[PDB]
C-alpha cells in the first residue's frame, strides 16, 4: 500500500509506539553518529567573539521499533511535517549564540526509515557560534573556532554521541574568509562535560583559522619604517642647515603620530596590547628620539663643536644597529618564537 | 467552549460560569454598548530609555503599560470572599474585550515572552478589568539639531484608539503619578522628571469620527562637556596660536614658516577630522558654523602674514586688532546659538 | 441581534457566502478604490538604495453579497482575527524588500462594512521599499523615490486599483529627514504590468526628495574655495622672498588634501564619480598648477629675470580667469540644469 | 460546483491523492521547469561575502492526478492557506544564508492548477546569498555571483529541474548597485551536485558584477600619480639649495602618507594585498626614494660637486623611466592578463 | 505503564490537578530555588547601555500534587511539547530588553519531576540584558552590571525566590571580553522590589566588570608624556636659538592636538568629560603653557639681558614641578581613590 498509510501503520497512535520514550529502554545506550557538512563560514568578528556557520546536519542511529520486513520499498522516509512522531536525539549545541533552521519553500530537513531499522536524519541549520578568540599577538595570531554538539537531558548510559568514519567534517570546496585562512587541520574529540547529574555526551570539532597580514606588512609596517627612516636621514646629512632640519623632525614625528592614531578605526577595538600597537609605540619613541637627540646636539652646541658632531655621527650609527636589534628581537618572538 | 465541568469551587469555576460557556459575554462588543463611553486609565512606568539614533529619528523604551477600566458584565457575584482579584490567565486574554489601543507613531512595537507571556489580568469584585503588560516600543521623535551641542530634544509617545472614537472608548491618566521610571543613564541625552510634561491631544481625523488619544512628551537636554574640553577649547586654543605667533620676529629668521603652515594645517586637520565624528545630518549646525569661523581666522592670520610681507605698522596693529575682534564673535556666538 | 452573529447568519456557513470568489464573478472587475496616509519616512540609505516608510493603508470596495438591510445598525465591524472569513483584494508592494504589520496590544487591523455593501479596510503596515538612486552628482540631486502597489493573480481583467479623489497620498505633518526634504508635490500615477500571464493593475506614487546641501556648503565649499584664494594670494607677492610663497604653497596642497580625505571619510560609499569629487581633484589641481607656478619660477630665475616676471604677472591674471571659468562652468552645469 | 469545494473533492478526503507521492511514481522522473525574476539586488558585502536578492520563482510541473474534464473554467486556483494538500517539489537554494517569504496584506504564494494537469507555482523570496568574493585586484575585477537551485532528497530519477527555453533569468530594469554594475549577461547552466548518496539535481545562474572605476581613479590614482611627477619636477632644480628641495620633498611625503592613512576607512576591510594597496605603496616608496637621494646629494656635495651633478643628472633620467615601466607592468598586470 | 500515560493519569482530565493555581494554594509561600549558569558574556557596549548573556536557568520548586509511590521510574521527565499542562512560576528579568528561547534541534526546556515532589526546571535563554554605565573615569572605570530575577504576577505571600546553597551562579571557564576582564567575585543578593500591591519577589546578581587599561595606557598616556617632555625640552636650550624654541614648540602643540582629535574618534561616544580627556586637555595646557612662556621670555627681551633668562631658568624648574602636581593629583584620584 502507500507509504504514508504503511508508515502510519508502523507507528501511529496505535501498535504500541511512543515517540516520548528513547529505543533500546532500559538496556545499552543508542549511538547516534553524527556528522556535518559546513558550506558558508563568514563574519568571524571581534567585537563580540562570534562566527556565523550554515552547516548540513546528518545524524543516523538504530530503533527495533521502527523494523519492517514486509512492505517492498526498502527505505521509507516521511514529510518534515508529522516529525513529531518518531524519537529523535535530543542535541544542541552547547557554546551557539543563536541559531535556526530554514525553511525556503519547504523545510529543509529530511528523515528516511530504512529497512534494517537504521534512521538517518539531515537538517540545514544555521548557526552562530562563539569563540573566545585572544587578539594578543593581532596580525600574525592563530585562533581556535569549536564547534561543540551536545544532549540535553541523556546522561552517558542513555545516549552517546560519536563521529563518522571516515570524513566527520568537510567544508564546501569554494569558501573563503576576508581576513582568515580556514586551515585544513581539523581536530575532532570528545569534552565530555562531568555535570552535578551526570556525564552529559558531547562531541566537538575545531577548526584552525590562521590570519594573513599582507594587508599589514603593506599598509601599517611599511609606511611607518619608511617614516623612521626619514627620521635618520633627518641628521645624517643636514648638519648645518637648520631650517632644513627642524622642518623634517616637525614633519616626521607629526605624520609618525598621524600614521599612529588615525589608523586605529581599521582594527578591531581591544583593549589589552596588540603586536602592531607595540611596533607603532616603538617607532614612535624612535622618531620622538630623533627629535630629541637633534634638541642635545643643539642644546650641547651653545671649542665644542667637534663633540658635536662626534655625538651627531655616533647617533647616526647607533640608530640603525639599534633598530636592527629591536626588529630582529621583535619577529623572531612574534613570527618564530608564538607560532 | 461546551465541556461540562472540571471544578466547582475555585477560581476557575466562576471564569467558567462567567464567560465562554455560560450566559453570553460577547468579547466583541464594548462594555456599555450604545450607552456611555468607556474610560480607560493608563499609566506607562519606563524601564529602559535609550539608542537615540540621530540617523533615523527614534528611540527604544520598554513600559509596563497598566490600563485600567471598568466593565459591568464582569461584576463577580457574593459567592467568595477570597476572590477579590480574579486572575484570569492568559490563555483565555482573548476571551474578553479590551480596549484596542497603539502608538500612533511607533516603529516595531513586540511584546516579551521570556519563561512565560507577560500579561497579567485582573478582575475585581466591582467590574474593574485591570491589564498590566511589559512592553518594548520604539517610538519616533523629529530631532531637530540645528543647535546640535547645546539642544533639547522633545520626544513624545502618543497613545490613540484604534477603530473606536471618543463617544466609544476615552483614555485618561491616572492622576496621580502616571509616568514613573526608574533610575536610567542616557549615553548622550539626559533624561530628567522635572519635565515629563503630559495631557491629552484627540485627533479630528476627517469624515470619520474623532478618536481619542493621550500622550506624554519627554524633555531630553544633551550635555556639553566632552563637546567643550573637545572641539571648542583645543580649537580656540589653535587659533590663539596662530595669533601668537605674531609674536614671532619676521626680520632674519625663517621659523614663522612652521607656525603658519602647522597653524592652519592642524585647525583643517581638526575640522575635516571631527566631520565624521558628528551625527550625519545635512543642514548648518552650531558647531559647523564655530568649525568654520575658526578656519576663516587661521586664514586671516596666514593673509595678514601675506600683506606684511607684501607690502611694525600693520603687525601692532594686527596683534591689538585680531585677538580682540575674536571676543565679540565668541560673545555673538554664545549669545545666539545657546 | 448582536453584531457577532449576524456576522454569521450574513457570511457564516449557514448562508450563501464564500471566501475566495471576488464580488460579481464572472462580470466586471471590483474597482477598489485604495489610499495611504504615511506617518514615518527615513533610512533612505544609499548602500542598500531602499527607504523604509510606515503607512496606513485604506482599500475600500463594494460586494453586494454582503449588503444588508435587516436592522438600523450601520456599521459592521469584524475583529481583525476571523479576517480569513470575507474577501479582500490581495496586494503587494511590487518593489519592497521586506514588511510586515503591527501587533501591539491588539491587531493593526480593520474591516468596517457599511449598509451598501462598501466595506473599507484599513492596515498598518512599515515597509522597507526598494528605491534605485542615483549619485551622479551628489551634494545637489534629486531623488524620484517611488512606491508601488500591484495585485497579486488577479489581471486587470478581474480587479483594478485607483487612487482615491481627494488627496490619496497624505504626509503626517512635522516629518523631518536627516537628509533629504519631501517635497508637498506628489506624483500620482498608473504603473501597468504586461506580463505573459497577462496585464496586471499596479497604481503607484512618487515623492520628490531634494538633498539640503547646506553642510556641504559650509563643511566642504567654503574651506576649499578659501584655500583655492589663498593659494592665488600665495604667489600674489612680488619678489622672490622664498620661505613665505614656499610655506603658502606647501600649506594649501596639505590642507587640500586633508579635505579631500575626510571627505572621502564622510561622504556616502559609491564607487562612481560625484560632483562633490569633482570639485574637490579640481582644487587640488589648481594648488598643485600653482605650485608648479613656483617651482617654473624658480627653475628658469637662475633676462631672465623679466620672463620669469612676465609669466608671473601672466599666471597672476590668468588663474582667476582660469577658476572663474570652472566655477562658472561648474555651477551651471550642476545646480541649475540637472535640476 | 465551485472552485471552493471542487477541489476538496479532486484532492481532499473523497479522492485518491497523497501530497507526499510525487507524479508518476516508480516511473520516469518529474520534470520541473523553473525561472527567476529578478526584482531588487544589492548588499553586496566583502565582510561577509554575501548579497541579497528579491525574486519571483515560479516552477511548473505536470501530473496526471491533476487533470479534470467536467470542470467549465479553463484553469482553476486554490488558496494559499491550502498549500499543504498538493505535493510540491522541495527545491532549496544550496548556497542561501536565510531566506523568508512575504505575507504584506496576502502571502505572496500562488498555486493554479491548469486542466490538462499543469501546476503552476510562482512564490516570492528574499534570499541572502553568499558568492564568494576574491578582491586580488579590486579596484578593477569582476565578481562571478551565482544562484544555485537545487533538490534536498530527490535523486535525479524522482526530480529534475531545468531552465525555461526562452528567457529563463530575467532581472528587472532599472537597477542600480551603488559599487558594481550588473552586467545585463546572465551566463545559466548545470551543477548537478554528485554526493555519495546519490546524483540531485542542480540548476544555476552566474551574475557578472562588475566595478565602477571612476571614483577610485578621481581620489585615489590621479592625485598621488601628481604628487609623484611633482616631486620628479622638485630634484630636477639646482641641487646647491638647503631648503628650496626639502620644502617640496617633504611635502610629496606628507601629503602621500595622509592621502594613504585616509584611504584606509573606505576599502574593503579585507587582509590580503590588493591592487590599490600595491598602487599606494609604491608611490610612497617613490616620493620617500626621491626625498632620500636629494639628502644624499646635499651630503655629498660638501670637484666635490661633480660627483653630485653626475648623480643628478643620471636620477633625472632613473626615476621617470622607472616608473613608466612600473606603470606598464602595474596596467598590464592589473587590466589586461588578468582580465 | 509508559510514563507518558502515567503522566497523563497523574494530571489531565482524570486527576483534580489544576495547572492555573499554585502548589499549597490558600496557604504558606512556595520557595523557588533558583540558580543560572551562564555560557556567553558579550556585547557590553556604551552606546545602547547593556550587554547581552546566553544562560541556563534552573529552578527547583515543590509541588505537593505530583507525588507518588507507585511506579518503578525513581524520576520521570516532561515533554517540552505538553508542558503548558503544570504550574510554573512566572520569572522575568526586570531589566531585560530583549529575550528568546533556544530550539535548534530540538526545545531547549527540561522538566523533570521526582517522586517525592521536586520539580526541576531548565531552560536555556539568550537575553539583551540593559544595565546603567557610567564612564566618568573611563580607562580605569569598574562597572557593575545587575541581572535582576522577579516575579511577575504573584507577591511574596505566594512565591518567594532565593538563590541556591553552593555556586548559585557558575561561569563556563574560558570566557574573554573585547574590552573588559570579568572578575570572579559576583555579588549576588536580594532586591525585593516594594510596590504598592505587594512585595513582588527579587533576586539578583552583580557582576563587577573592571577594565584593563592596555590600548589606552600605549596609544594615548606614553605619547603624551612624551609630547610634554619634548615641551620641556624645547626652552631647556639656551635662547641663543631662536629657531629651535618656537620650532620645537609648534611641533609639540600640533602633535599634542592631533593625538587628541585623533583618540577622541576611538572612544566610545559619550557627552560627559571621561577621565582620558581631562588627561589629553591638561596635556594639551601644559605644552600651550610651556610654549607661552617661550612666547614671554621673547616678548620681554626687547637684569640688563637676564630679564628673561631667570623667568627661563625659573619655568625650567617650575613646569616639571607644576606636571609631578597634577601627576599625583590624577593618578590618586582616578587609580586609588575610586575602587
Ligand atoms: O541544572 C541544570 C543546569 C546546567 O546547565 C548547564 C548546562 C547543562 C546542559 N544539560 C542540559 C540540562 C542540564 C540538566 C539535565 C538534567 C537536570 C539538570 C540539568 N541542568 C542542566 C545543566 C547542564 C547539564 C544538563
Ligand atoms: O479608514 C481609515 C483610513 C485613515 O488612515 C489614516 C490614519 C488614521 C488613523 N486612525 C487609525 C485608523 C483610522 C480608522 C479608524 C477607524 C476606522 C477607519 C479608519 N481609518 C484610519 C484613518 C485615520 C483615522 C483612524
Ligand atoms: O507565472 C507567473 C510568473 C510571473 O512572475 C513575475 C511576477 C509577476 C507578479 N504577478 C504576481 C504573480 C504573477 C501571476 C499571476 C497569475 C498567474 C501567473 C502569474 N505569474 C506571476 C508573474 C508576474 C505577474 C503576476
Ligand atoms: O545524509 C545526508 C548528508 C549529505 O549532506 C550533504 C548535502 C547534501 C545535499 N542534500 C541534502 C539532503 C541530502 C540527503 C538526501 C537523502 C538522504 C540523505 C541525505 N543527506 C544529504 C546529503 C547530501 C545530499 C542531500
Ligand atoms: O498596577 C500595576 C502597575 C505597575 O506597573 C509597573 C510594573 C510593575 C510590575 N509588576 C507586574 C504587574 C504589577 C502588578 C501586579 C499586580 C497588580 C497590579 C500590578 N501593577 C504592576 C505594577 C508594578 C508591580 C507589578
Ligand atoms: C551502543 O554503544 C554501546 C556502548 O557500550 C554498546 O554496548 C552497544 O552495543 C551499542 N549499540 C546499540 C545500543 O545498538
Ligand atoms: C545499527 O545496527 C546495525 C545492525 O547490524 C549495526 O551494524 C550498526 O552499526 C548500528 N548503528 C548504525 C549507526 O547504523
Ligand atoms: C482630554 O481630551 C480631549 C482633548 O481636548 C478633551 O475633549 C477631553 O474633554 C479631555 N478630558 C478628559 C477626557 O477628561
Ligand atoms: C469598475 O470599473 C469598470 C471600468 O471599466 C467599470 O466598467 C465598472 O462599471 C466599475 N464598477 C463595477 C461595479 O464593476
Ligand atoms: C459600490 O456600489 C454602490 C452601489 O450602490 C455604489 O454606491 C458605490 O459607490 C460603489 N463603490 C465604489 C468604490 O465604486
Ligand atoms: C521527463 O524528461 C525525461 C527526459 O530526460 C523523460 O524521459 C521523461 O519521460 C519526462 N517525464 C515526464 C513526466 O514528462
Ligand atoms: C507535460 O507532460 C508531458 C509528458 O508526457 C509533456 O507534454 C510536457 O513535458 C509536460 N509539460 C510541461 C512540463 O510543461
Ligand atoms: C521541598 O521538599 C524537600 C523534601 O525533602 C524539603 O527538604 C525542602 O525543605 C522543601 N522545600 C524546598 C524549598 O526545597
Ligand atoms: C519556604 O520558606 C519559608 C521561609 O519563609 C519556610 O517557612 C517554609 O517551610 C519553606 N517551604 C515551604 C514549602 O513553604
Amino acid at each position: 500500500l502507500s507509504p504514508s498509510d504503511f508508515l502510519d501503520k508502523l507507528m501511529g497512535r496505535t501498535s504500541g509506539y511512543d515517540a516520548r520514550i528513547r529505543p533500546n529502554f532500559k538496556g545499552p545506550p543508542v549511538n547516534v553518529t553524527c556528522n556535518i557538512f559546513i558550506n558558508s563560514f563568514g563574519s568571524v568578528t571581534e567585537t563580540t567573539m562570534d562566527y556565523r556557520v550554515n552547516i548540513f546536519l546528518r545524524q543516523q542511529w538504530n530503533d527495533s521499533r521502527l523494523a519492517y520486513s514486509e512492505y517492498p520499498d526498502d527505505s521509507l522516509d516521511l514529510d518534515p511535517s508529522m516529525l513529531d512522531s518518531i524519537w529523535k536525539p535530543d542535541l544542541f549545541f552547547a557554546n551557539e549564540k543563536g541559531a535556526n533552521f530554514h525553511d525556503v519553500t519547504t523545510d529543509n530537513k529530511l528523515l528516511r526509515i530504512s529497512k534494517n531499522g537504521k534512521v538517518l536524519y539531515s537538517i540545514r541549520l544555521t548557526l552562530t557560534l562563539s569563540c573566545p578568540m585572544d587578539l594578543k599577538n593581532f596580525p600574525m595570531d592563530v585562533q581556535t573556532c569549536t564547534m561543540q554538539l551536545e544532549s540535553f537531558g541523556y546522561t552517558m548510559n542513555d545516549l552517546i554521541f560519536e563521529w563518522l568514519s571516515d570524513g566527520p567534517v568537510q567544508v564546501a570546496e569554494g569558501l573563503t574568509l576576508p581576513q582568515f585562512i580556514l586551515k585544513e587541520e581539523k581536530e575532532l574529540g570528545y569534552c565530555t562535560k562531568h555535570y552535578n547529574t551526570g556525564k552529559f555526551t558531547c562531541i566537538e570539532v575545531k577548526f584552525h583559522l590562521e590570519r594573513q597580514m599582507g594587508y599589514y606588512l603593506i599598509q601599517m609596517y611599511i609606511p611607518s619604517l619608511l617614516i623612521v627612516i626619514l627620521s635618520w636621514v633627518s641628521f645624517w646629512i643636514n648638519m648645518d642647515a637648520a631650517p632644513a632640519r627642524v622642518a623634517l623632525g616637525i614633519t616626521t614625528v607629526l605624520t609618525m603620530t598621524t600614521q599612529s592614531s588615525g589608523s586605529r578605526a581599521s582594527l578591531p577595538k581591544v583593549s589589552y596590547v596588540k603586536a602592531i600597537d607595540i611596533w607603532m609605540a616603538v617607532c614612535l619613541l624612535f622618531v620622538f628620539a630623533a627629535l630629541l637627540e637633534y634638541a642635545a646636539v643643539n642644546f650641547v652646541s651653545r671649542k665644542f663643536v667637534d663633540r658635536a658632531k662626534r655625538i651627531d655621527t655616533i647617533s647616526r650609527a647607533a640608530f640603525p644597529l639599534a633598530f636592527l636589534i629591536f626588529n630582529i628581537f621583535y619577529w623572531i618572538t612574534y613570527k618564530i618564537i608564538r607560532h | 467552549q461546551s465541556a461540562e465541568d472540571l471544578a466547582r469551587v475555585p477560581a476557575n469555576s466562576t471564569s467558567n460560569i462567567l464567560n465562554r460557556l455560560l450566559v453570553s459575554y460577547d468579547p466583541r462588543i464594548r462594555p456599555n454598548f450604545k450607552g456611555i463611553p468607556v474610560d480607560v486609565v493608563v499609566n506607562i512606568f519606563i524601564n529602559s530609555f535609550g539608542s537615540i539614533q540621530e540617523t533615523t529619528m527614534d528611540y527604544r523604551v520598554n513600559i509596563f503599560l497598566r490600563q485600567k477600566w471598568n466593565d459591568p458584565r464582569l461584576k463577580l457575584p457574593s459567592d467568595f470572599r477570597g476572590s477579590d482579584a480574579l486572575t484570569v490567565d492568559p490563555t483565555m486574554y482573548k476571551c474578553l474585550w479590551k480596549p484596542d489601543l497603539f502608538f500612533a507613531n511607533e516603529k516595531s512595537a513586540n511584546f516579551h515572552d521570556v519563561t512565560q507571556e507577560n500579561i497579567l489580568l485582573f478582575i475585581f469584585r466591582d467590574g474593574d478589568v485591570l491589564v498590566s503588560m511589559r512592553l518594548s516600543i520604539t517610538l519616533s521623535c523629529p530631532l531637530d539639531l540645528t543647535l546640535f551641542p547645546m539642544d533639547t530634544q522633545r520626544c513624545k509617545m502618543q497613545l490613540e484608539s484604534f477603530g473606536y472614537t471618543t463617544d466609544d472608548l476615552r483614555f485618561i491618566w491616572q492622576s496621580g503619578d502616571p509616568v514613573q521610571l526608574e533610575k536610567i543613564a542616557l549615553p548622550q541625552f539626559d533624561i530628567k522628571k522635572e519635565d515629563i510634561e503630559y495631557g491629552n491631544c484627540t485627533k479630528y481625523y476627517k469624515g470619520t469620527g474623532y478618536y481619542t488619544c493621550v500622550e506624554v512628551i519627554f524633555t531630553l537636554r544633551r550635555q556639553v562637556g566632552f563637546y567643550m574640553m573637545g572641539v571648542y577649547a583645543p580649537t580656540l586654543l589653535i587659533v590663539v596660536l596662530s595669533w601668537l605667533s605674531f609674536w614671532i620676529n619676521p626680520d632674519a629668521s625663517a621659523a614663522r614658516v612652521p607656525l603658519g603652515i602647522f597653524s592652519v594645517l592642524s585647525l583643517a586637520s581638526e575640522c575635516t577630522t571631527l566631520a565624521a565624528e558628528l551625527p550625519k545630518v545635512s543642514y548648518v549646525k552650531a558647531l559647523d558654523v564655530w568649525l568654520i569661523a575658526c578656519l576663516l581666522f587661521g586664514f586671516a592670520s596666514l593673509v595678514e602674514y601675506a600683506v606684511v610681507q607684501v607690502m611694525k605698522r600693520i603687525d601692532l596693529y594686527a596683534r591689538a586688532l585680531f585677538p580682540f575682534c575674536f571676543l565679540f564673535f565668541n560673545v555673538i556666538y554664545w549669545s545666539i546659538y545657546l
